[PDB]
RNA sequence: AUGUCAGCGUGU
DNA sequence: GGAAGATCGAAAAAAGCACACGCTGACCCGCGTGGTGGTG
DNA sequence: CACCACCACGCGGGCGGTAGCGTGCTTTTTTCGATCTTCC
């Protein structure tokens, strides 16, 4: 195989033995093609806005007299870009426009016939729009919008397995959730009635919601029970008997037929009589008239000469009752067959409780429930039961919701009204009867095939809907107002409804996070987040234990050790590499199909219910690369438990081994070696590391930083392929292949990279470029280098040469002891951009204004600023000092923005915003000014292409007329414009092409004139303010005792000493090692991935050293190409082949140069390097086979009695510094209500002295010292300041008082009607 | 079965692991006890125990769905060797358990500390001797095969109550009203007093 | 930060603390249940004294 | 009073939500109006819902939510009454009576300091010249460094020297109470005499993790000054960490190695079967601690070394005895720090987690509490000295 | 010189 | 032989749900009427 | 001098609607109608 420009720079060393099937796709989809659903112009309204449309218009008025109807909607194009509106601040969206029609009818005649059409497009919000990475700018900050997961909506049956009721019984219940409506629950009482409840109201007997349905009682028992008919004989009474009626029955009579005594009276009927019954086929049995009186009669019988009832509708019969029943001619008579096990008589029952008796009666029964007090009248409760579920405005049950339904009540179709019906209750009320029998399963909640995934694009569609349903009712108001014939829909609506709920929904919701810009690893899960919370969702708090563990349902889908540890755990997932969602929600994973025992490669992507049915084998089963498995017995799994299997029994393979992690997972080395919490420790640790100021790619990885690197919007890639016609520290000028060419344009890509630009995180965004001058780009290519990257690998930290051994306590629990070259090199100094805000508003005594000179300030404080108020770019500014020098008027006060105090570092941006019509100053003209030169000289290069083309032309035409080439090289090349030729075509020819020069111009002239438009502008802001500034300051943090540092598999700490250089210990090359680690730590916290990545860090660095000796010595390229081809060759039946015969002398010198400092190696996550790959690797170089060397004592110099385990490891530094941790306090500002010390860092504040510590302290014989944190460090106002004067003084004396705390109180219980007071007697 | 082949396997790899350093004599050769690093660490007491040894050299033993059900196939491979993706994804489920009781937990214990302060926050020693001659019975708890606690641990550090007696001999053994400290639990363990 | 206002209710109102916090020391006090209590309280039935 | 119900500024012209303010204006509102209403003599239809309403208005402002529905906040959320401040976790009662914040406090995250001893804790330069900074304003001006106390603030500002040697004189006994976020249980929180360190992080003794169930792992940890005669001798009495040495829960030692002092102690005691010098009579543990520094025999070395134990007679005094012991060369080294009273048989044997507590339980029912304090210091040191040597 | 809501995270 | 005391089961309502810290955003009436004011 | 624009403002309240809004916790106390039982 070939490679790819940017990776035959450095080839990764893989060590992966199974190939690769399928490759990773895009990380981001999840997040854009739904967007994509939200947008795309549908011609079926199915899903987005299209579908929002159709389902709320037309518009009908409250009179049948006009309408306003919706053709078709167009998104116009953003009028920012998103750089654009980072930088200002503004919201990335796009205009939205809509057809519509408004149909004025006959007034004479309604039938149908129109009288006027009005057709008119009309403008109704912005609608925020997806940039390319996934991600949206709100209000100029970077926001993502998780997906959520969240119950289906459907039927679903559960119980309480015996958790109620004290007696064990299980209480089965069934609730139908809508996608928009009231839930209907059905849930049996331990009395076995069936009760229903409406949105968690009170319960009433299952009958109601049957009566209110026009179902009489005859009816409903027709439904729910099997009709035994009594066939009055003249003394027999035959019944009319199935056989399979007598299973699991008790024959308390002796049951005789066809002359023969088939049972005897006392005998239990066993399977034997039942089967001879069977094959009997015997249907009338003659039965005692004991017998009827204890069953329940099917329907109402009528004595018609009397015309009364002489038996109703279920009750129970008797032998009086039968007796009339008998003499009134009533030969046919019908009950139900209930059976105490099989059949069990609920319905009856809770008819019998059930105290309504017709339909009106059930729907008053109904409204009163629904609405207590309100009178119940026929039209109200008629229109009420008519909207809870048979409406569509009020009631959808949605797609994926009716398949659910269908689904679980085994229905062949999959399609039907969004509305319930008769028939779904009905069946849903059967199906619960059934299971309470004993037929059928309750539903698994947790089941990863019952919880779908709605993206960015549902919820917006959703909030669309409700905004364009208030709209509708704001529109139908004015529909019936009459004078149509001069009104025009654009005045008809209004826009903002629609435009304040899509805003709050992309600005306050519950799942629009702050994106968080640590390093691209932590964008990508961001990006790829399930949460379980938000709207219609779980709450963390009674979120439960079931709910969070993983389900066997979770592989391939959901992370199972990426989550965060806390109060969200469980709750909070991330998907899977391969895993994707159905159209309808739910999550699919990739397999591979096998037919007839061979794999093969056709990927079809399963579902959760469906993968239930079929056996799916693992990724890691060997095979004889022909498809065949080479052991019989597959471990395999079949529903949610594994076990073996035949190898002729296997449907479906592992698409890889990274299909049951997730991104952030699978970038840690070794793996399958680590503890399942050191791992998610290890992986929630990884998206936490601040990106350092030199990007070092791991010397041990696996495969997947290209991936996230590229697929991560903080690389520059080339859009298409060319060679690199400039290159520069802030921008890139490619010049494209004709190929790639469009007609009608200079054939230039411009890239410009963002240099220091602050994140979400107050990090430092930079982009360096990874090209040079002439080299050759394809498309798809890295073209800059982001943060935390390093030519297209992810680069997190930093490869560490670390020894694990215990150092004088220095590392005692989890302390890390870190040499002074680690310092001295600058391996983790890392770059923070703070942004400082200062607003220029109007008072109400005049408007404050940014000036450069302030009361009462000398000059020193004043030298930074300059005359216009701003402080210089780049000076050096400390804490306390003034930043935006502003007065407000009383004659002015000075409320300048100043650098809070511990804070330090440079200037290096200001940007000032200016509502328009307010002047702008000297730094905005200077900052306008520059954006407007960087404009002008992007279009400068446009045209200086296109016009260089076009005068080569213009010389070509003369030079083939007029021959006159050294007169026209000696003329200046403008003067060819006013040279001729002869009267010919060529004439004709020239004049077009001045022609066309002069409109290019023309064209040319107005992009710019559109440009500096657009940036001058200006910036609409809130109310009240005429100007903002905006202050960077960039600090370079640098390592120190204090600050946490953390490995890929788990292992955190703090470093404890920065020992000098010559006290760390050495080996006998005299190499001093980096880091010193605790062995101790590793037998305890089960992670053995750190030790193999030792190892095999040391191995690369091995090999990476002689590379670098072999270069210095200069050797000839022959011995370079055998030694590095002997190095990627080095494995065990490998899928990577790297052929250095075709790589050319130059590029492999270029390889050797990228190779000088480690070969690195790519360990895939549950794929990667054995231990005999290890020792053959550090065997190839010189270098133990063992991995552990003899050092020696840096202070004293003696050998380690041992040798001690040393190599490279990769180390990340968390954003967890010490400078942001430490504070004190000792006498500073108060709160002014309670008069107790404020809190946080931000502002001086002092700690929380908790009810927890001072039970510790009254745990002790603590009085003095606790009397005086309580009165006189923290409330006693008076107290204080007489210890403070004290202690001044000299005196360590304390007078306690009286809290002002409890004053506080006093006089708030006394607010109410109640009297507290302190007596002195 | 598989408890039993795991438990094999960890006695075996014990075995091997504790004494398999042989060392020459002046003379001949010997067996001496083993100068590994990880069974330094866990002999020592300095960190790990044997099952955490056991889950890096021997097999991981068989693990619990969430349920708390046993899986009938355990993880047959250890820490040093490799985990396939099935074995991991069975062991998540005891860890994401454990992680999620862990993390719940705390609330529950904080609740339960805060009413136990709040009942008993005012209970303060503030006398010396009531004469009470009224005390409370002290025996060891046995229940059914062991004994959970002796005598020692719980009658260490007390007061008695009334004359102990010598056990058939009706003389006293210690006085009324003497502190039952570590000599005198000595005395009482020493005549096999038991109540 | 100590003194306090009062305003002169031109209508009796009950305390809310005392009506409702069960069991309700006026229904108590009246021996009274707590539907007729809050029921002529809110101005929906007279009651004889 | 207005000010237990403020009106905050916003710097933008408009003030806070201010709830309190709203349902006094609502009770106001409806008391002027049913007034009006009454004074006009109207109707008994009109006037009772106006006095229904005002009834329901001083329930939302007595108990909002109590009742019926909560009156909706500018938020579209239930506003907070006179009884909401009170009661709840956010109540006056649990968030500014029983606990509070307080001054001359701080929080660093902690580091491993091995150097200290069982009553030391490193404190960083800045955390502790900020903390004490009264304490230096009275110095400076006890001594005339300074004139006036704005004088001492702008020394302190400049970071003199002279401003740092005050400092180290007044911080030399004056505990200060070092304390973690959980406070489980007594030990939770602890006194330890200040040493004065360069850096950024608090140095917290190695033995005392156990007992604050601190990790060097990230953890922070609070330090709170007593400044108080009283509080200074109930901190140095009570709450010093040489004090707490058994828990109050069973009786049980709170201070025991853990994890690089047991390991360094195993090492010293054991014994191989050749090592270099096997054999040897030596005259005393001087001379083991010699041969082996010497590089002349093996710390696993089996030798024999004439040794004298101090043995606690009746009377109280130490009568020595002399003879010669069959030890290891480690085991001799470490006998040189173990106090006088206790017998040879402690650490004649491969001393593990168990075995270094039972030692130290001896040492403390033997001799007292300063032998056992300093017993457990050279443990710990020479437990690490010699892991790091291993 | 606030408060509140929501989210994320750290240490237990 | 029916009213009152006892039971009782279900429905409703209230109260609770660790500590400490760091960071981010987002917000902090209304609204429709009446009075007032410049104006061509 | 109407005439359109602009600001106090005030009392008003659940909000917006030609109605509902709510739907994944556990324990304790009340209470209130239905049953019973039982007893004078
Ligand atoms: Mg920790």
């Amino acid at each position: 195989m070939v490679y790819s420009y940017t990776e035959k720079k450095r080839i990764r060393k893989d060590f992966g033995k199974r190939p690769q099937v399928l490759d990773v796709p895009y990380l981001l989809s999840i997040q854009l093609d739904s967007f994509q659903k939200f947008i795309e112009q549908d011609p079926e309204g199915q899903y987005g806005l299209e579908a929002a449309f159709r389902s709320v218009f037309p518009i009908q008025s409250y009179s049948g007299n006009s309408e306003l109807q919706y053709v078709s909607y167009r998104l116009g194009e953003p009028v920012f870009d998103v750089q654009e509106c980072q930088i200002r601040g503004v919201t990335y969206s796009a205009p939205l426009r809509v057809k519509l029609r408004l149909v004025i009818y006959e007034r004479e005649a309604p039938e149908g016939t129109v009288k006027d059409i009005k057709e008119q497009e009309v403008y109704m919000g912005e609608i925020p729009l997806m940039t390319d990475n996934g991600t949206f700018v709100i209000n100029g900050t970077e926001r993502v919008i998780v997906s959520q997961l969240h119950r289906s909506p459907g039927v679903f049956f559960d119980s309480d397995k015996g958790k109620t009721h004290s007696s064990g019984k299980v209480l089965y219940n069934a609730r139908i959730i809508p996608y928009r409506g009231s839930w209907l629950d059905f849930e049996f009482d331990p009395k076995d009635n069936l009760f229903v409840r409406i949105d968690r109201r009170r319960k009433l007997p299952a009958t109601i919601i049957l009566r209110a349905l026009n179902y009489t009682t005859e009816q409903i028992l027709d439904l729910f029970f099997e009709k035994v008919i009594f066939e009055i004989r003249d003394n027999k009474l035959q019944m009319e008997l199935v056989p399979e009626r007598l299973r699991g029955e008790t024959a308390s009579f002796d049951i005789e037929a066809n002359g023969k005594v088939y049972v005897e009276k006392g005998r239990r009927i066993t399977a034997r009589h039942i089967r001879q019954l069977e094959k009997d086929d015997v249907k009338l049995i003659e039965v005692p008239v004991e017998y009827i009186a204890g069953k329940v009669v099917a329907k109402d019988y009528i004595d018609e000469s009397t015309g009364e009832l002489i038996c109703a509708a279920n009750m129970e019969l008797s032998l009086d009752l039968l007796a009339k029943l008998s003499q009134s001619g009533h030969k046919r008579i019908e009950t139900l067959f209930t059976n105490d096990l099989d059949h069990g008589p609920y319905i009856s029952e809770t008819l019998r409780v059930d105290p309504t008796n017709d339909r009106l009666s059930a729907l008053v029964e109904i409204y009163r429930m629904m609405r207590p007090g309100e009178p119940p009248t026929r039209e109200a409760a008629e229109s009420l039961f008519e909207n809870l579920f048979f409406s569509e405005d009020r009631y959808d049950l949605s797609a994926v919701g009716r398949m659910k339904f269908n689904r679980s009540l085994l229905r062949e179709e999959i399609e039907g009204s969004g509305i319930l019906s008769k028939d779904d209750i009905i069946d849903v009320m059967k199906k619960l009867i059934d299971i309470r029998n004993g037929k059928g399963e309750v539903d698994d909640i947790d089941h990863l095939g019952n919880r779908r995934i709605r993206s960015v694009g549902e919820m917006a569609e959703n909030q669309f809907r409700v905004g364009l349903v208030r709209v509708e009712r704001a529109v139908k108001e004015r529909l019936s107002l009459g004078d149509l014939d001069t009104l025009m829909p654009q005045d008809m609506i209004n826009a903002k409804p629609i435009s304040a709920a899509v805003k709050e929904f992309f600005g306050s919701s519950q799942l629009s996070q702050f994106m968080d810009q640590n390093n691209p690893l932590s964008e990508i899960t961001h990006k790829r987040r399930i949460s379980a919370l938000g709207p219609g969702g779980l709450t963390r708090e009674r979120a439960g234990f079931e709910v969070r563990d993983v389900h066997p349902t979770h592989y391939g889908r959901v992370c199972p050790i990426e989550t965060p540890e806390g109060p969200n755990i469980g709750l909070i997932n991330s998907l899977s590499v391969y895993a994707q969602t159905n159209e309808y929600g739910f999550l699919e994973t990739p397999y591979r199909k096998v037919t007839d025992g061979v794999v093969t490669d056709e990927i079809h992507y399963l579902s959760a219910i469906e993968e239930g049915n079929y056996v799916i084998a693992q990724a890691n089963s060997n095979l004889d690369e022909e498809g065949h498995f080479v052991e019989d017995l597959v471990t395999c799994r079949s529903k949610g438990e594994s076990s073996l299997f035949s190898r002729d029994q296997v449907d479906y393979m592992d698409v890889s081994t990274q299909q049951v992690v997730s991104v952030g997972a699978s970038l840690i080395p070794f793996l399958e070696h680590d503890d399942a919490n050191r791992a998610l420790m290890g992986a929630n640790m990884q998206r936490q590391a601040v990106p350092t100021l030199r990007a070092d790619k791991p010397l041990v990885g696996t495969g997947m930083e290209r991936a996230v690197a590229v697929d991560s919007g903080v690389t520059a890639v080339a859009k298409r392929g060319g060679v690199v016609q400039y290159v520069d520290a802030s921008r890139i000028v490619i010049k494209v292949n004709e190929d790639e060419m469009y007609p009608g344009e200079a054939g230039i890509d411009i890239y410009n990279l963002t240099k220091y630009t602050r994140s979400n995180q107050n990090t430092c965004i930079n982009q360096m470029p990874c090209v040079s001058l002439g080299e050759p780009v394809e498309r798809g290519d890295v073209l800059a280098d982001g943060p935390s990257t390093d030519l297209g690998e992810l680069a997190l930290g930093q490869n560490m040469r670390v020894a694990f051994m215990p150092w004088n306590g220095y590392n005692f629990e989890d302390s890390i002891l870190v040499s002074e070259r680690v310092v001295q090199e600058d391996r983790f100094t890392t770059i923070h951009i703070q942004e400082l805000a200062c607003v220029s508003r109007d008072t109400k005594l005049g408007p404050e204004e940014i000036t450069a000179d302030i009361p009462n300030v000398g000059e020193a404080a004043l030298s930074k600023l300059d005359e216009s108020g701003i402080v210089y770019i780049g000076a050096e500014v400390t804490g306390g000092d003034i930043l935006v020098g502003k007065v407000t008027p009383k004659d002015v006060k000075d409320s300048s923005l100043r650098v809070p105090n511990g804070v330090s570092g440079t200037v290096i941006d200001v940007q000032v915003f200016t509502r328009d019509g307010v002047e702008k100053d000297k730094r905005a003209l200077e900052i306008e000014e520059m954006q407007l030169k960087q404009a002008k000289k992007d279009l400068s290069e446009e045209l200086q292409i296109l016009e260089a083309g076009l005068f080569s032309r213009i010389r070509a035409v003369l030079v083939a007329g007029g021959v006159e080439a050294e007169k026209l090289d000696k003329l200046p090349r403008d003067r060819w414009l006013e040279l001729g030729l002869t009267d010919e075509e060529k004439q004709n020819q020239l004049e077009q092409l001045a022609e066309q020069y002069d409109e290019l111009k023309h064209e040319f002239e107005k992009k710019l004139e559109a440009k500096r438009r657009k940036i001058t502008q200006g910036d609409d802001l809130a109310p009240g303010v005429l100007k903002i500034v905006k202050v960077y300051l960039a600090v370079k943090r640098r390592i120190q005792p204090g600050d946490k540092m953390a490995g890929r598999h788990g292992n955190k700490g703090v470093i404890s000493k920065i020992n000098p250089i010559e006290d760390m210990p050495y080996d006998e090359n005299g190499t001093p090692v980096d880091i010193v680690l605790n062995p101790l730590g590793v037998p305890s916290r089960m992670n053995i991935g750190q030790i193999l990545e030792t190892h095999l860090g040391m191995a690369a660095k091995g090999i990476g050293d002689k590379i670098n000796a072999m270069l210095k010595q200069q050797q000839e390229v022959a011995k370079l190409r055998e030694f590095i081809q002997r190095a990627y060759d080095l494995g065990a039946d490998v899928r990577q082949k790297v052929d250095l015969s075709t790589f050319s002398d130059e590029e492999v010198m270029r390889l050797a140069e990228n190779l000088r400092k480690g070969m690195p190696i790519a360990t895939p996550v549950f794929d990667g390097a054995k231990e005999a790959e290890i020792k053959e690797l550090l065997k190839l170089g010189d270098l133990p086979t063992s991995g552990q060397i003899r050092l020696y004592d840096g202070r004293t110099g003696e050998q380690f009695e041992r040798p001690v385990t040393v190599g490279y490891m990769y180390m990340l530094k968390l954003n967890h510094l010490v400078d942001d941790k430490m504070h004190a306090r000792s006498t500073g500002s108060y709160s002014l209500v309670t008069q107790q010390p404020l809190g946080g860092k931000a502002q001086f504040g002092g700690q929380r002295f908790g009810e927890m510590e001072v039970w510790a302290l009254e745990a002790y014989g603590a009085a003095y010292t606790l009397q005086e944190m309580l009165t006189v460090k923290s409330d006693d106002v008076n107290g204080r300041t007489k210890m403070y004067k004290n202690i001044v003084d000299g005196n360590h004396q304390m007078e306690p008082g009286m809290p002002e705390s409890f004053n506080v109180l006093l006089k708030e219980i006394r607010s109410l009607g109640i009297n507290i007071e302190l007596e002195d007697e | 079965i598989w408890a039993a082949a795991n438990d094999r396997v960890s006695k075996a790899m014990m075995d091997n692991l504790q004494t398999e350093t042989v060392i020459n004599r002046d003379g001949q050769e010997e067996k001496q006890v083993s100068f590994n690093s990880i069974y330094m660490m866990a002999d020592s007491g300095a960190r790990g125990s044997a099952a955490q040894i056991r889950q890096l050299a021997g097999m991981r033993g068989l693990m619990a769905k969430p349920d708390g059900s046993i899986i009938e196939t355990p993880i047959t491979a250890n820490f040093r060797e490799g985990l396939n993706v099935l074995q991991y994804f069975i062991s998540t489920h005891g860890a994401r358990k454990g992680l999620a009781d862990t993390a719940l937990k705390t609330a529950n214990s904080g609740y339960l500390t805060r009413r136990l302060v709040d009942v008993a926050q005012d209970l303060v020693v503030t006398e010396d001797d009531c004469g009470t001659h009224e005390g409370i019975m002290m025996t060891p708890v046995i229940e059914g095969g062991d004994v959970k606690e002796p005598l020692r641990d719980r009658v260490l550090g007390r007061v008695t109550a009334e004359d102990v007696l010598k056990p058939g001999t009706a003389d006293i053994l210690v006085p009324r009203n003497t502190l039952l400290h570590e000599q005198w639990c000595d005395l009482l363990e020493e005549n096999s007093v038991d109540a | 930060r100590e003194r306090m206002g009062h305003i002169e209710l031109a209508s009796p109102t009950a305390h809310i603390w005392f009506l409702k916090s069960l069991p309700s020391r006026i229904g108590l006090l009246l021996d009274m249940p707590l539907r007729d209590i809050e029921r002529v309280l809110y101005f929906e039935s007279y009651v004889v004294i | 009073p207005p000010d237990l119900r403020p009106l905050v500024p916003l710097d933008g012209g408009r003030f806070a939500t201010s709830d309190l303010n709203d349902l006094y204006r609502r009770v106001i509102n409806r008391n002027n109006r049913l007034k009006r209403l009454l004074d006009l003599a109207a109707p008994d239809i009109i006037v009772r819902n106006e006095k229904r309403m005002l009834q329901e208005a001083v329930d939302a402002l007595l108990d909002n939510g109590r009742r019926g529905r909560a009156i909706t906040g500018s938020n579209k959320r239930p506003l907070k009454s006179l009884a909401d401040m009170i009661k709840g976790k956010q109540g006056r009662f649990r968030q500014n009576l029983l606990g509070k914040r307080v001054d001359y406090s701080g929080r660093s995250v902690i580091t491993v300091g091995p150097y200290l001893r069982l009553h030391q804790c490193g404190l960083p330069k800045k955390m502790a010249l900020e903390l004490f900074k009264p304490f230096i304003y009275g110095k400076l001006e006890l001594r005339g460094l300074a004139t006036t106390i704005k004088a001492a603030k702008k020394m302190v500002e400049r970071e003199e020297a002279v401003v740092w040697d005050i400092l180290d004189e007044v911080i030399r006994e004056h505990p200060v109470l070092l304390n973690r976020a959980p406070t489980l249980h007594r030990l939770g929180i602890q006194a330890f005499e200040p040493v004065l360190i360069e850096g950024k992080a608090i140095q917290l003794h190695p033995l005392v993790c156990a007992a604050y169930n601190a990790d060097f792992d990230g953890d922070q940890m609070a330090v709170h000054v007593p400044l108080t005669l009283e509080a200074q001798l109930e901190a140095r009495a009570l709450m010093m960490s040489t004090n707490n040495i058994l828990s109050p829960a069973n009786g049980e030692p709170i201070i025991v190695p853990s994890q690089d002092v047991v390991l360094g102690l195993y090492y010293m005691t054991r014994d191989c079967v050749n090592a270099k010098g096997e054999g040897m009579v030596l005259t005393g543990p001087k001379e083991a601690e010699r041969l082996y520094r010497s590089g002349l025999a093996s710390l696993h070395a089996r030798v024999k070394v004439r040794i004298t134990e101090y043995e606690k007679d009746a009377n109280g005094e130490l009568v020595a005895k002399t003879s010669l012991k069959d030890t290891t060369v480690g085991r001799a080294i470490l006998w040189m720090i173990v106090p006088k009273g206790l017998p040879y048989s402690i650490v004649n044997q491969a001393l593990g987690k168990k075995a270094i507590s039972k030692m130290l339980n001896t040492c403390y029912r033997i001799l007292g509490l300063k032998p056992t304090v300093i017993f457990a210091d050279q443990i710990m040191y020479t437990g690490f000295a010699y892991a790091a040597r291993s």
